[PDB]
């Protein structure tokens, strides 16, 4: 997340970390939606995953800790790693998490429920805080604008059906590597999923737009 | 383990992309799904996506 801030931590109990086994680990961020469910982006998926609930310093064990083996992978059927097109994945873990204060489920969206350009959102996760920095230890989060589709018409085949335009491009905050799989929050309620943008970190980058994949996200959880 | 090197230096511009240098090699996780393959580099143990065209297989594995 650049320019961001630290979050209260433990306010956004929904937040999940994932390491990502292939060698050595990749890391992503994702967020609980039933309790043995996490959403993320498609292209955090590999081998074996691990979700850590309930952090906030992500390398100091705490008491509100959860971390849990994800048994099963569901990448949406369509993904294509040329357009990035439906970067959507659900986690299924191995057993349930507990709610607690600082573990918790979010909202997702009705298909119906279509977010227009204009609107601040919320995003927060662990990536890092400048093109060239580290990784944040602490869970991080930043306000961003809702653009225009045209706005992100550099990346390609952008579809303003599948897809959110987010960071108003004169300005420097963005999502950025390491925040992928996070959710995006407009009045409380996940609209998107961090997704990509430019290796430079100039906003707008690209989420998923959640809404649209409400009925695919219904099929994955009634079968499982 | 499938291994690939690169024929030409490349430069990231989609933050989910490898950078890498001629003759570096890969081990390839995924073919796709599409045009773009995950790889791990094996100079830099990053894993990302590279463009298919710029890479070719190493002669014997």
């Amino acid at each position: 997340i650049i320019g961001g801030t630290e979050c209260k931590p433990h306010s956004r109990p929904y937040m999940a970390y994932l390491e990502i086994v292939t060698g050595p680990s990749k890391f992503c961020g994702g967020f609980l939606i039933r309790r043995n469910f996490v959403l993320t982006a498609a292209h955090c998926a590999g081998r074996s995953i691990t979700v850590t609930l309930g952090a906030h310093n992500i390398t100091e064990e705490e008491d509100t800790w959860q971390k849990l083996e994800v048994i099963k992978q569901f990448r949406h059927p369509k993904y294509n790693t040329s357009t990035l097109h439906h970067d959507i994945m659900l986690l299924k873990l191995k057993e349930k998490a507990s709610l607690t204060l600082a573990v918790g489920t979010l909202p997702f969206p009705s298909q119906f429920n279509f977010v227009p350009p204009g609107r601040m959102c919320r995003v927060a996760g662990w990536g890092r805080t400048g093109v060239l920095k580290p990784g944040s230890d602490t869970l991080q989060e930043v306000k961003l604008r809702l653009m225009d589709p045209q706005a992100c018409s550099h990346f390609r085949d952008f579809d303003h059906n599948l897809q959110l335009c987010v960071g108003n491009p004169r300005k420097t905050k963005s999502a950025f590597k390491g925040d992928s799989g996070g959710p995006l929050l407009c009045a409380g309620v996940a609209q998107g999923i961090v997704s990509y943008g430019r290796s430079d970190a100039k906003p707008p980058a690209v989420f998923t737009r959640i809404s649209h994949y409400r009925p695919w996200i219904n099929q994955i959880l009634q079968a499982n | 383990v499938t291994l690939f090197v690169a024929l030409y230096d490349y430069n990231a511009t989609r933050w989910t992309d490898l950078s890498f240098h001629k003759g570096e090699k890969f081990q390839i996780l995924e073919f796709g799904p599409g045009d773009w393959w995950e790889a791990r580099s094996l100079t830099t143990g990053e894993t990302g996506y590279i463009p298919s065209n710029y890479v070719a297989p190493v002669d014997s594995i």
